[PDB]
């Protein structure tokens, strides 16, 4: 929005705004640069955007052309999950049933992450993300 | 008479050999011919084999095939005193066959079709698991009702009138007669509409004779079935959609799953196919035309849910904010389009089968469902189907930004209109084509191609009643220049010409109708004029046709105008040849005798559809830079000269400016260039002639 941004940079637009707006994909937060840039530049800590705890990392920033942070991270984690799995029972002869089959347990799995449920299905899926991931390190 | 004769037999060998003839009509008199060509040609067989497909472009001109349909009814019952199984069905507009919208709505939106959804839903609910009924229903599939028609005709009006006579629908009463295979005369946005072609093309189960009538739009309606403007309203109308979707996902997960997780298992085992074919009078979605999609197995989101169907579609219209929210000046692929939305997101080419079935789905799981949202719906619907399929000669444009605030806009470049016309080439034979407004008739053998015959018009007689003169020399031949730029040059010269149509209407006071090239020029002359003698001397008032129409604006200024004619005052009908409303009904008096023309026809350039058919009809046709500026400027110049034309015992006289207007041809090429002052003095001894050789030539 144009009046949150940076809890202390919340309004600069009759500042110039020629800064950006970083967002660390551990707190879904948004840091103007001259802030951020001190925070992982004095060490790893929280921001304090409205009282966040997650603690903010050094680099590992992106852009965000804003998508709601529900789709972005529906579409990080659908990308994440889908190089996991890869193209395992996929395209591997033609199947049309077995493979709709997978898919709506992947979707199902996003689904429940999206979700959270009661943080107890979604352990087990990361499970499943380490064991599918040793089946394509194999 | 025989040129209508002749006609006649063209119709009938075209009929027995031919699959598809273009036949050159003149105009005013060629109306009768085919329609009692066609039930002659249909008895001659055998009674019932082939039925009249009649498509004409406007509804006056399915009225005058309703009447003129009847004078065949009478002409044939009263010339042999016996009674046969009539046809004739009156297919109109849905607001106009329905009567409930009368009594308590007192509303002709759009909208009609869902509040009689809502009717009907309220029928198969309390048929089912218990608003009321209707008016009257439930009689209205029965045989008598199925046999009002074939005994005595109720076509539209007296449709209409039976129907509050007798306490029926007449909505279900066409719907049930289409399948009755009756005469019927709908629009030409009817049998190639991506929503109604499919029922239609399902009900007359094919076999019969189309009748293409004034086919010259046929390109702009094939044109006309695409071309969506996305403009950035359109994006909050599908996030509030999105957002009622998301409760609508939290009502059906809260407390009543179950109907979700069957129709979900109907999907699964039976798919689109059983979900089209279990549902039995639900309201429908909109479609890419599925004779011509040809597209089966539609899997349900890849055997998902509706959670994943809105989860990936608020993913889309994010996209598609995306995509709206650009630079300025950028064109797309369709291709590319997509390979650059897979690359944001994979989402494949299934998103068509991923709405088509999705949207039945909702519509199942709804009893409830606003308006907006679920057209936004459909839009979005529409657009993913069209980026899923349909991509060869389709191109997807964004409109540059002008101010940048009022410009996120993105439109669909349709495709070949040659693909959309094609199915009634299998699905049917003798398609005759029929238009009293083509000339040259090459440009369709050229443009849409399909092997068909060439049959030009063979009637010219009594060229002393068909006044035809062109003005050339204005007094000065500077405002026939000045007169061509899209953007009107020197005012004064514009003032100047105002002032001759001011003379030229003084000198012929019997009903004027002047035509121009579009409303800018309108515009600029009525707001000073420096005169107005015509208003207070002979025309009493003026009648203007406003630049954004308006029905009963329209409606009153065309009874205005009967009454201004039959009080023998007259008026200017100031009109615009690419406006609404072409007009059509003529032979009396209460027409212009006298019909003026400001130069020739133009179409607004610099634009980007303009190129991009350009060019694509540069590849295809290689006919660049020479038939944009002719062939649509003919056509809407022969809309203004039909309107003169009007049997052989009226007379008229059309004045066209510009002398490009010899290099394009016209209906009966007899006209003699000369001056506007001389076209005065001769126009004025031609009022007189045309008034002495009518009882001398009877
Ligand atoms: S049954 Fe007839 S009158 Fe009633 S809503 Fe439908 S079309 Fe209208
Ligand atoms: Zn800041
Ligand atoms: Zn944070």
């Amino acid at each position: 929005e144009n009046k949150d941004m940076c809890p202390i940079c919340k309004t600069d637009r009759y500042l110039s705004p020629d800064v950006k707006f970083l967002v660390n994909p551990e707190c879904y937060h948004r840091i103007c640069e001259s802030c951020v840039d001190r925070i992982f530049s004095l060490g790893p800590a929280q921001c304090p955007y409205k009282g966040c705890d997650k603690i903010l990392r050094k680099n590992k920033f992106k852009t965000q052309i804003f998508d709601d942070v529900e789709v972005e991270k529906e579409v990080d984690i659908r990308k994440r999950v889908f190089n996991v799995f890869n193209k395992t029972i996929d395209d591997f002869n033609g199947d049309l049933v077995e493979y709709n089959k997978y898919l709506e347990e992947v979707e199902d799995i996003i689904y429940k992450l999206d979700h959270g449920i009661d943080v107890a299905k979604t352990e087990e899926k990361l499970r499943t993300y380490e064991e599918l991931n040793k089946q394509l390190i194999m | 008479y025989p040129e209508q004769y002749n006609y006649m037999c063209d119709i009938k060998k075209t009929l027995d050999v031919g699959g598809n003839s273009i036949l050159e009509m003149p105009s005013g008199t060629g109306k009768t011919v085919s329609l009692l060509s066609l039930t002659i040609a249909y008895q001659m067989h055998y009674p019932e084999h082939r039925k009249i497909i009649y498509c004409s472009r406007t509804m006056s001109e399915i009225e005058k095939a309703l009447v003129e349909l009847e004078n065949l009814m009478d002409y044939r019952t009263k010339e042999l005193g016996y009674q046969e199984d009539f046809r004739g069905l009156g297919l109109t507009s849905r607001k106009n066959l329905c009567l409930h919208p009368e009594v308590s709505k007192e509303r002709k939106g759009t909208v009609v079709d869902e509040k009689c959804r809502r009717m009907t839903n309220g029928q198969a609910k309390r048929k089912l698991e218990e608003v009321e009924l209707c008016e009257y229903h439930e009689n209205l599939y029965n045989i008598e009702v199925e046999d009002y028609l074939p005994k005595g005709v109720f076509s539209f009006e007296k449709l209409l009138k039976y129907c509050e006579e007798k306490t029926l629908c007449p909505y279900f009463i066409v719907r049930r007669m289409i399948s009755l295979c009756n005469i019927i005369i709908y629009s030409y946005h009817y049998l190639l509409d991506p929503k109604i072609a499919e029922r239609v093309s399902n009900e007359v189960s094919k076999d019969s004779i189309v009748i293409f009538d004034e086919a010259h739009n046929i390109d702009n309606v094939c044109i006309e079935s695409l071309s969506l403007d996305l403009t950035t309203d359109a994006l909050r109308r599908a996030t509030r959609g999105a957002n009622a979707l998301d409760e609508r996902i939290s009502e059906v997960r809260k407390v009543d799953s179950q109907k979700l997780q069957d129709e979900y298992e109907k999907l699964v085992q039976g798919l689109x196919x059983x979900x089209x074919x279990x549902x039995x009078x639900x309201x429908x979605x909109x479609x890419x035309x599925x004779x011509x999609x040809x597209x089966x197995x539609x899997x349900x989101x890849x055997x998902x849910r509706a959670e994943h169907f809105v989860s990936f579609l608020k993913r889309l219209i994010e996209y598609l904010k995306t995509r709206m929210k650009v630079l300025h000046v950028i064109s797309e692929t369709p291709k590319s389009f997509l390979q650059h939305l897979k690359q944001l997101t994979f989402i494949e080419r299934k998103p068509l089968r991923f709405c088509s079935e999705r949207l039945s789905l909702l519509v199942r799981t709804l009893e409830v469902t606003e308006v907006e949202d679920f057209t936004a719906l459909k839009d979005i619907a529409t657009f993913a189907t069209l980026i899923s399929t349909y991509e060869e000669g389709f191109l997807l444009i964004i409109e540059p930004y002008e101010i940048a605030v009022p410009n996120p806009i993105m439109r669909f470049t349709c495709l070949d209109a040659s693909i959309a016309i094609k199915p009634v080439f299998e699905r049917f034979s003798s398609v005759i084509i029929t238009s009293g407004t083509i000339s040259p008739l090459d440009m369709y053998p050229r443009m849409l191609n399909f092997k068909t015959v060439l049959q030009k018009s063979y009637a010219m007689t009594l060229a002393k009643k068909s006044f035809l003169p062109m003005i050339i020399t204005k007094g000065s031949d500077q405002v026939a220049i000045s007169s061509r730029f899209e953007i009107r040059n020197d005012p004064s010269i514009v003032r100047n010409y105002g002032s001759m149509l001011v003379e030229f209407a003084k000198i012929t006071p019997d009903g004027m109708v002047v035509f121009f090239p579009s409303y800018l020029y309108m515009e600029s002359i009525v707001s000073m004029w420096q005169t107005m003698g015509i208003l207070d001397e002979v025309w009493k008032h003026k009648l203007i046709l406003v630049e954004t129409p308006d029905a009963q604006e329209t409606s009153l200024a065309l009874e205005t105008y009967r009454k201004a004619c039959s009080n023998g005052r007259g008026a200017i009908l100031l009109s615009v040849a690419r406006g609404k409303v072409s007009e059509g009904i003529d032979f009396d008096h209460q027409y212009g005798r006298t019909v003026l023309m400001i130069g020739i026809p133009f179409q607004y350039t610099e634009s980007r559809i303009l190129k991009a058919r350009l060019e694509f009809m540069r590849e295809n046709y290689r006919i660049r830079e020479n038939d944009f500026l002719s062939f649509d400027a003919m056509r809407h110049a022969a809309q203004c000269l039909g309107r003169v034309l009007r049997g052989k015992d009226d007379y008229g006289v059309m004045v066209l400016a510009d002398r490009r207007f010899s290099r394009k041809r016209s209906q009966l090429p007899k006209w003699i260039a000369q001056g506007l002052s001389d076209a005065d003095l001769n126009l004025s001894t031609d009022m007189a002639i045309s008034n002495t050789k009518q009882f001398l030539r009877t």
